[PDB]
């Protein structure tokens, strides 16, 4: 009866959630390890010529001093800047803890939805 | 109809790749065609991931040429599958019709 | 004609000029990538055991001569395909192995 | 529940593509060791930044990426094999 | 006569809707290039080297002065390099935008002209 159609609809509307969530996960990873690996040591050590994004297609050479200043945005209106040690502390939860719930609400949710 | 559907799927998965390679090739053709004559303003290197190495024009030309040959061969492969599908469309589709008729 | 005759083409690589051969039946050729080498045994694993048999099998090339020599060899007969390098090695060893035969005639 | 395919197929394909990416990273390491192996200038990227300074310093992240890929991917290959064996 | 034509008109409608999704793709592909043209004016205004706040992946911002306009870079193909020189960074990426916009005309003109027959099929379907 309707079981097949509703099962397929639930699978589709939860696979879209899967795609979206593992869509934002990679760049927040990048935000963590890019900084924590390169900048936290080398920029805190000495100023170097660098590459920064001018746009998502225009890429421009740059140089950075030990600025050690970083800025986070969650929207088009609200901004906060941070140091180079607490910023990764606040960012690391937003993926390390977020994956456990969101992906369990994905893997375990799929396990249930195969019967739900 | 089994064979017709299989050939349709083969056509689809070959043509998707062919079309995507065409979409990227329509840009790379021009980019390289002025790149081969605008030396000094741009110079050929390889951005093979997160690193840069000095690169020469000839192996890039060989790469794009063998892209072209590969995709043309894939086009003839796809079109051969197209004749295969249209050939099956008669008898592999009459398979059910003749059993329902008699 | 008298004797036991094979309708293949062996030529010189396994020479047609040999005496008092050690005739055997051996159903595994060099194309079989057979596992029984001096190296590691057969495993089903890819963590650290992907293709160690490819490194091990290089021992077979010399073992197929030296083991029979240790037992005692003047020639040898094999009924299966042999890879090239063992082919000239047997040519230098004096072994007449046949590429294929009517396997119903093993008796 | 025969959920193995839905839980092993994507893992197999992603492990394959990660192995291909690691092999290509090894190729890039070899290339920078022979092609444009000039000491004086070499743009090398850490996340979103080039520094055209590292020649021998490239390995400082070459090895990092190598192990962070290989250990995680063969651990997750063992994980997908575990998903396979728990059902069969 | 009429019934079979009306039945196949559903497949005709679905292919037209696929091509309408294609032209919606056409409206959504101009973006990257249109903010590229909008970002043209940053290049010449900052050719002395100037402080920039720029995104890192999408969601991060870090201060940093841009320099070395003589190797401004664009990605292309399988991993090839486009090292934009200084004079190019001032004036010649305008013509580079012209050629990217030329591909944009391969998108809009050269595909709307063949979708004219799509709209003609819509008009003919009334019969």
């Amino acid at each position: 009866d309707e079981q097949y159609q509703k099962y397929k609809f639930m699978e589709l509307n939860l696979a879209q959630k899967k795609r979206r969530l593992k869509g934002q996960i990679p760049e927040i990873k990048q935000t963590l390890e890019i900084l924590k690996y390169m900048q936290k040591k080398k920029e805190s050590t000495n100023s170097m010529e660098t590459r920064f994004l001018l746009a998502d297609n225009l890429y421009c050479k740059a140089s950075v001093p030990p600025t050690d200043k970083v800025c986070l945005w969650l929207g088009a209106n609200v901004m906060l800047e941070y140091d180079i040690d607490e910023a990764q502390a606040l960012l690391e939860k937003n993926l390390s803890t977020a994956t456990k719930n969101l992906d369990s609400l994905e893997e375990d949710l799929d396990f249930l939805r195969d019967q739900f | 109809v089994e064979k017709y559907q299989q050939l349709q799927k083969d056509l689809s998965k070959s043509m998707s790749g062919r079309q995507k390679l065409e979409a990227q090739l329509t840009e790379n053709n021009i980019v390289k065609e002025e790149l081969a004559l605008l030396d000094g303003s741009n110079v050929v290197f390889k951005l093979l991931g997160p690193v840069l190495v000095k690169q020469e024009l000839g192996e890039a030309r060989a790469t794009v040429g063998k892209r072209l040959d590969y995709i043309t061969a894939e086009i003839k492969r796809y079109e051969s599958q197209l004749r295969d599908l249209e050939r099956q469309s008669e008898q592999q589709r009459e398979t059910l019709a003749q059993l329902q008729q008699e | 004609d008298e004797g036991f005759l094979l309708d293949k083409k062996i030529g010189v690589n396994q020479p047609k000029r040999i005496e008092n051969a050690k005739i055997l039946i051996a159903n595994t050729g060099m194309d079989t990538d057979k596992i029984k080498i001096f190296g590691s045994r057969v495993r089903v694993d890819s963590t650290a055991k992907v293709a160690e048999i490819e490194h091990a099998e290089k021992e077979k090339m010399k073992e197929k001569v030296e083991r029979i020599l240790k037992h005692g060899i003047n020639c040898f007969i094999n009924r299966q395909l042999i890879y090239n390098y063992p082919e000239q090695l047997f040519g230098a060893a004096g072994v007449m192995a046949i590429e294929h035969a009517d396997f119903a005639g093993v008796e | 529940f025969a959920r193995n395919t839905s839980r092993i197929t994507e893992l197999k394909e992603e492990i394959e593509v990660k192995k291909k990416q690691l092999q290509n990273l090894e190729d890039a390491c070899d290339d920078i060791m022979l092609a444009d192996d000039d000491c004086l200038m070499i743009p090398y990227q850490i996340g979103d930044v080039f520094i055209s300074h590292s020649q021998e310093e490239t390995q400082e992240m070459l090895e990092e990426a190598k192990k962070n890929l290989q250990e995680e991917i063969d651990a997750l290959e063992s994980r997908v094999e575990s998903i396979q064996r728990v059902l069969a | 006569n009429l019934p079979q034509l009306e039945m196949l008109k559903n497949q005709l409608d679905q292919e037209v809707e696929f091509l309408s999704t294609s032209i919606a793709q056409l409206k959504v592909v101009q973006t990257k290039y249109v903010e590229a043209k909008d970002c043209l004016n940053v290049l010449n205004k900052s050719n002395e080297g100037k402080e920039l706040l720029v995104p890192l992946t999408s969601s991060m911002y870090v201060p940093g002065k841009l320099h070395d306009v003589e190797h401004v870079l664009i990605d292309v193909g399988t991993g090839y390099y486009v090292e934009k020189t200084a004079e190019d960074a001032k004036d010649f990426f305008k013509r580079k935008i012209d050629f990217l916009t030329k591909q944009m005309e391969k998108i809009q003109p050269a595909l709307q002209e063949k979708h004219a027959m799509k709209q003609a099929v819509m008009e003919m379907m009334s019969q």
